[PDB]
């Protein structure tokens, strides 16, 4: 009923990698091009997701374990779970309140009808609202968000990874720090590690259905000319 | 291929 040095150092690790690579201030968002509510919406969501790719990527380099694996595998890993990982991180600026992101301002402050004019359908956002308010109701501490951040990246079970067995074994160390955070340090919480591996599972849905969206407007010269290099070669469906 | 991933991912 206790948990371990090396857990604990993993804990610590992953809470400083988000801090290094979350910014609570929204700062940089003056920098994309701004909103404007044709896709009106598309470039500066463009913009903010690109920047998101960046920080999941930062954040991933300081996962404990993650830089050893190949080049390859890292790739393939960030390839299928970044707007994964994007979808979870969104949700410590979603608001229960009006069912919308606040990034800081008035300025940057999206709802659904945001995300329709850069592309996307209830199909998607309907879903995307739906699980975003059902994450916030866990109130996950700050040391389980990014946990489950990490352990989405580290799942073995994508298309194109090669060491499955390697990935793996870090996914589970991750999840037995988990279960044991949520034992010692997180009351009430027995039926917790069981919502947020459920919540994974969500994930994967929401994952085929931004997939299908991404798809249909990436296919039109005019819309894929406003998305970043980044985007395209991350959501693109280039392999290794 | 992934010219701007394989930057990212060096330090
Ligand atoms: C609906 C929510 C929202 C947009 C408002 C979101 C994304 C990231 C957020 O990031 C928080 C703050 C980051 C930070 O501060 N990092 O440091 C906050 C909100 C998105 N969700 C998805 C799945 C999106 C897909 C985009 C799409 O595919 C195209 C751009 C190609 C059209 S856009």
């Amino acid at each position: 009923h206790m948990l371990s040095d090396e857990q604990m150092q993993i804990i610590n690790s992953l809470v400083e990698a988000h801090h290094k690579t979350y910014d609570d201030s929204y700062s940089d968002f003056v920098r994309f091009r701004p909103p404007v509510r044709r896709l009106s919406m598309l470039p500066h969501l463009a913009d903010l997701v690109s920047y998101s790719i960046q920080k999941v990527i930062g954040f991933a380099k300081m996962i404990p374990g993650f830089r050893d694996l190949t080049a390859e595998d890292q790739i393939a890993l960030l390839k299928s779970s970044a707007i994964e990982i994007i979808m979870l991180r969104s949700n410590q600026s979603f608001s229960l309140e009006d069912m919308s992101w606040s990034c800081g301002g008035p300025d940057f402050k999206y709802c659904i009808n945001d995300v329709t004019k850069a592309g996307h359908t209830l199909e998607l956002l309907e879903p995307l609202v739906k699980f975003q308010v059902g994450l916030k109701k866990l109130k996950l501490h700050e040391e389980e968000h990014v946990l489950l951040m990490a352990i989405c990246l580290l799942s073995p079970d994508r298309p194109g990874v090669q060491d499955h067995v390697r990935i793996e074994a870090l996914q589970d160390r991750l999840c037995d720090v988990l279960q044991a955070y949520i034992r010692i340090q997180h009351p009430g919480g027995r039926l917790l590690y069981a919502k947020m591996i459920q919540k994974l599972a969500d994930l994967r849905s929401l994952n085929e259905e931004h997939s299908k969206q991404y798809r249909s407007l990436s296919f039109q010269p005019e819309h894929s000319m406003q998305l970043t290099p980044l985007v395209l070669e991350v959501f693109g469906s280039e392999v290794s | 291929k992934h010219k701007i991933l394989h930057r990212l991912l060096q330090d």
